[PDB]
């Protein structure tokens, strides 16, 4: 349940440890990265338009 | 002899060199009057869209629609309940252009015509 | 216009005035020790900032 | 009781005026003028005020020279034409608190109710809020000193209605609104360690001169409080702050990532027209 | 001429060098003043405003307008507005005293 991400934890064999933790800003990633990646046809078809005006 | 030809031939190669660098500086002053012309123009825009605020302060203007071209050069307008006010309409506007039975444009107090309307 | 007319209208401020009522205006949009309100919006960065950093994004 | 003040800039206008209206005499005192303002809500409004002919002595503080038939006839007229507004207390321009302040302050305690003072400067050379809000009060003090009306400062705030607001930002054309951005964070940002500095340069020199020089119970006990409340900042280690070093950099690191991307994508129109355009024009010039 | 057409060319290189400074002080003043009339343009408009209705757009950003009194009037729209609010039956809104729109309502 752990695997199924019902709530947090993580267990230990060895020692027997739990330990329970959160990600809370999950938001800000998500937004930078998913800019980047259109960013990325922006400047890819710039490149387009400017290999095509030059040669 | 050797130096105005050389010396100072190169010296004034060097002079070109600076006439390169007065053509940098030259064209800079160029393209940032440009973009100098172009705030001013754009800054100027909107201090003429200060001076559409005094027909902002005019409430707007209204619909006028002649029925009927008075040869007085005084056009009779239907006008809006309350009004078939007669008036000569502005000068720069020619009289017989303005078609009787169609709606214009016309100042709501001025009362003076600016275009035809369909 | 007919039988009614106007004159124009220009100002004066002196010194006293000038610095009176402009420090008293920029006093009117600064802060007492004027220190005061800078960490608080610095802080909004880390607090409600971010939001807004989100919203912009 | 009162947490806050408001005063409108109508009236230092007015003191402008206490400084226009003079005629060069030569005493150029602490010239009273009579305060009017809204005590009616718990916060208090100045609107409008008026002056009144005041003299003291050279020699002697304790003469002082007002006149009840002005107030009630000045009151008198002003609450014929706007009874909104009623007498809440008054000022004195000069920058120092006299003794007889108690005693002029006393008059106006009576007639009108608790009476707010307002110290202002003549010559508006300090940066910092020229009006303090000076609440007249007794209080009871714990050395067992008899109680005595005590000026507690009550925080101001200058704020203009809305036509004042229009009169006197058509008067300067020189300050400039909100601005956020570069200009207006950056220049609070250039001159605010200054406002800082001579404000406790200004305050822990002449202070510290009445360290070892003064006596006479300057609050004595304030200076516990006072020096507590400044030993609670020892310098902090930052050990736990260095995650909000973390914090505050990886939010810097996604101003990065947002000014690079952004700024690349402000590029496009630029590295396009810039051949597009040019090389039209010339091949289509010959 | 020749020899002189250095000595006389540096003051068309100091001519040209003043340009410089003087450019500065345009392109930092101009934006100053371009956020003022661009804000004191933003301060006419107000929230507190009359609603009217949208008839026709006889041609570009110059329009009629109903009003929510029946009688139509002729307004010049104002320029930040695009073509999408030219909506010909749409819920416009101008000033209470300017009568120009800032924004259209959804219905």
């Amino acid at each position: 349940m752990i695997l199924d991400k019902k709530f947090h934890g993580i267990l230990d064999q060895g020692e027997g440890v739990l330990i329970i933790f959160d990600e809370p800003p999950v938001d800000k990633t998500y937004e930078a990265a998913l800019e980047t990646i259109q960013n990325m046809s922006k400047v890819v078809d710039s490149l387009y338009n400017k290999a095509k005006k030059l040669t | 002899l050797e130096e105005g030809k050389a010396g100072s031939g190169l010296r004034q190669y060097y002079l070109s060199k600076i006439e390169e660098l007065q053509l940098i500086v030259n064209d800079k002053s160029q393209n940032l009057r440009r973009l100098q012309a172009q705030r001013n123009e754009l800054n100027a825009k909107v201090r003429l869209l200060r001076e559409e605020l005094q027909l902002l302060q005019e409430q707007g203007s209204y619909v006028g629609e002649v029925v009927r071209a008075m040869d007085k050069k005084k056009v009779l307008v239907k006008v809006h309940p309350e009004g078939k006010f007669v008036v000569d309409v502005d000068k720069n506007i020619d009289i017989n252009d303005v078609t009787p039975n169609c709606r214009v444009a016309l100042r709501n107090d001025s009362y003076t015509l600016h275009k035809i309307l369909p | 216009n007919r039988h009614y007319y106007s004159i124009t209208i220009n100002y004066r401020k002196n010194e006293l005035e000038q610095k009176m009522l402009l420090n008293l205006h920029k006093k009117s949009w600064m802060e007492g020790l004027t220190l005061q309100d800078y960490s608080e919006h610095c802080k909004h960065n880390e607090s409600v900032v971010k939001e807004m950093l989100e919203l912009a994004k | 009781a009162v947490q806050k003040v408001v005063v409108h800039p109508l009236v230092l206008l007015s003191v402008v005026d206490h400084f226009n209206r003079i005629g060069k005499v030569g005493n150029q005192k602490r010239v009273v003028g009579v305060l009017l303002g809204s005590w009616q809500k718990k916060v208090l409004d100045v609107s409008n005020s008026f002056a009144v002919p005041f003299d003291e002595d050279d020699k002697d503080d304790s003469v002082w020279f007002l006149d009840h038939d002005y107030l009630e006839n000045m009151y008198g007229m002003f609450k014929k034409v706007n009874a909104r507004e009623r007498i809440v207390g008054w000022y004195h321009t000069g920058p120092k608190l006299h003794k007889n302040d108690i005693a002029i302050n006393e008059l106006m305690k009576r007639y009108c109710p608790n009476s707010v003072l307002v110290i202002i400067d003549v010559k508006p050379k300090d940066l910092g809020l020229p009006t303090e809000a000076y609440i007249s009060v007794e209080e009871v003090h714990d050395d067992g000193t008899p109680t005595s009306k005590t000026f507690e400062h009550v925080t101001s705030e200058i704020g203009a209605e809305e036509a004042e607001e229009v009169g006197v930002e058509h008067l300067l054309r020189d300050i400039k609104d909100t601005t956020v951005g570069t200009l207006s964070q950056r220049i609070t940002n250039q001159v605010h360690g200054l406002k800082g500095l001579n404000s406790k340069l200004l305050d822990i020199r002449s202070y510290l001169e009445k360290v070892a020089t003064g006596k006479l119970p300057i609050n004595h006990q304030i200076i516990y409080q006072l020096q507590d409340v400044f030993n609670l900042l020892p310098d902090v280690s930052l050990q736990e702050f260095v995650k909000a070093f973390y914090l505050k950099t990886n939010d810097q690191m996604v101003v990065v990532y947002l000014a690079s991307l952004i700024r690349s994508v402000v590029a496009l129109h630029n590295l396009i027209n810039n051949k597009i355009a040019n090389r039209d024009a010339e091949k289509k010039e010959g | 001429d020749l020899y002189s057409r250095y000595k006389k060319l540096q003051q068309e290189l100091e001519f040209l060098e003043v340009q410089e400074e003087y450019i500065k002080d345009e392109q930092k003043n101009l934006k100053k003043e371009f956020l003022h009339a661009q804000e004191e343009v933003k301060r006419i408009q107000s929230i507190p405003l009359v609603i009217g209705q949208f008839l026709e757009a006889v041609d570009q950003n110059t329009a009629i307008v109903g009003s929510t009194t029946g009688s139509n009037y002729y307004v010049r729209i104002l320029s930040t507005i695009d073509r999408e609010l030219l909506k010909p039956n749409a819920s416009v809104a101008l000033h209470k005293h300017s009568n120009a729109l800032v924004d259209v309502l959804p219905p």
